[PDB]
RNA sequence: GGGCUCCGGAAACCGCGGCGC
RNA sequence: GCGCUUCGCUCCCGGAGCCCACACU
RNA sequence: GGAGCGUGCGGUUU
């Protein structure tokens, strides 16, 4: 099971010994729980029922929230991984969206065939698909996975490119097979960097965890709840930037050269990268307009339009 | 819906155990949800008792 | 002149049109 | 008949606000 | 206010 996101890369060092002042900067770890939310996005289990975005409803209702955002729209009977972005963090979401996405799912053939014809054709998948649905873009397949077969239903796990559609994937399969099938149950099982771990909470859980917070007083549970919106990065490219330069990035500033500090292997021209504190908190999503290699070698130019920032302005102090 | 887990070994299966490693099934696609959440409290109460609250 | 942040119908109930039981 | 027909996001445009910033000698 | 992810338009009124 290997996603486009998955392969490890190397830390990349510019200024091999930089330091950063903790007297200014809010790390993911320990910001005050009333601001950990402005800056959150929960991993949620969507139950199936409610619309992915009447969900988003009541997220923020339940928990007054004013403005909160979820990734990629799962449909009604779906379930499983659907991360909301919450207050300020929102646009995190721009993040998510081009990510890898798994699923399981429990196609339905409507009709018999031979276990490992099953096989044979599902694993024909792996690999790109020229999408056709019943009676034009071409969409990556990771990789399929089948679980179990019992009579005509086929319980499988597969990995696609934003935006497959699974159903359809499935009606092909089923034309391919012969028999003609239908998606009878999905679920998906992570959207990029959010995974089914033990982040992954369901609506309940995360009432049932604010209310011993205000009813309570208990933050703990609460706050394990939702996570810091550096984990909706965590897939993408980053580099690390010296202090002085975080003031100037989050007032419009395009990162120059000689503010890298760390830096990600492979990156290429027009990649989205996450620019990051030595704290470790996100600061700004760009283009980069300039490779991996350019960036550490050179210190004349820029190394990444910035095009949104997350880092609040006063949180570092301008100097430049 | 058919599809089940057994989630502390995590592996997707429409069978009632995981002989794998012997946890039985639950359902896979979690608990409904209404914002009217009838049981809330009747729950809440349950769970401020596995945690001490 | 460019970059960034915020806002730009944020209102319930009513008639087709459009998908679903 | 009952439910849904959009949380919100992105590009452009209009308005308000902040900068003009290679991140030190 | 337009375009798109996503099928939209005419009436009592923040």
């Amino acid at each position: 099971r290997i996603l486009p996101a998955d392969i490890k890369r190397e830390v990349l060092i510019k200024d091999e010994n930089a330091e950063t002042n903790p007297d200014w900067g809010f790390p993911p770890e320990k910001r005050p729980i009333e601001m950990h939310i402005q800056f959150g996005v929960i991993n949620l289990d969507k139950p199936p029922g409610p619309t992915s975005h009447e969900v988003v409803a009541w997220i923020k209702k339940i928990l007054n929230l004013e403005k909160a955002g979820h990734g990629g729209t799962l449909d009604p009977k779906v379930s499983g991984v659907l991360p909301v972005a919450l207050e300020k963090a929102t646009r995190v979401v721009q993040a998510l969206l081009p990510a890898g996405k798994e699923y399981v799912a429990l196609m339905h053939l409507h009709g018999d065939v031979p276990e490992d014809k099953i096989i044979q054709v599902m694993k024909e998948f792996e690999g790109e698909i020229i999408q056709r649905p019943p009676l034009l873009r071409t969409r990556k397949v990771y990789y399929i996975e089948v679980l179990e077969i019992e009579g005509r239903d086929v319980l499988f796990r597969v990995g696609v490119e934003a935006g497959t559609y699974i159903r359809s994937l499935i009606h092909h399969i089923g034309l391919a097979l012969g028999v003609g099938a239908h998606m009878s149950e999905l679920r998906r099982t992570r959207s990029g960097p959010f995974k089914e771990d033990e982040t992954l909470i369901t609506l309940h859980d995360l009432v049932d965890y604010y209310y011993f917070w205000k009813e309570d007083g208990i933050e703990e549970y609460f706050r394990k709840a939702i996570q810091p919106m550096e984990k909706a990065v965590e897939h993408l490219p980053k580099v690390w930037i010296k202090d002085s330069a975080v003031a100037a990035v989050t007032h419009g500033a395009d990162l120059a050269v000689p503010g890298i500090a760390k830096l990600h292997a492979g990156i290429k021209r027009g990649d989205l990268v996450a620019i990051m504190t030595l704290k470790d908190e996100l600061v700004a999503l760009g283009k980069a307009m300039m490779t991996s290699q350019e960036m550490l070698e050179k210190t004349k130019g820029i190394a990444v339009d910035v095009e949104k920032v997350f880092m609040p302005r006063d949180w570092y102090p301008k100097l430049w | 819906f058919r599809i089940r887990k057994c989630p502390k070994c995590g592996r997707y299966t429409l069978k009632e155990v995981c002989p794998v490693c012997g946890e039985k099934t639950k359902v896979a696609h979690p608990p409904r949800f209404s914002p009217e959440d009838p049981y809330g409290e009747y729950r809440r109460r349950w769970k401020r008792e596995v945690l001490g609250i």
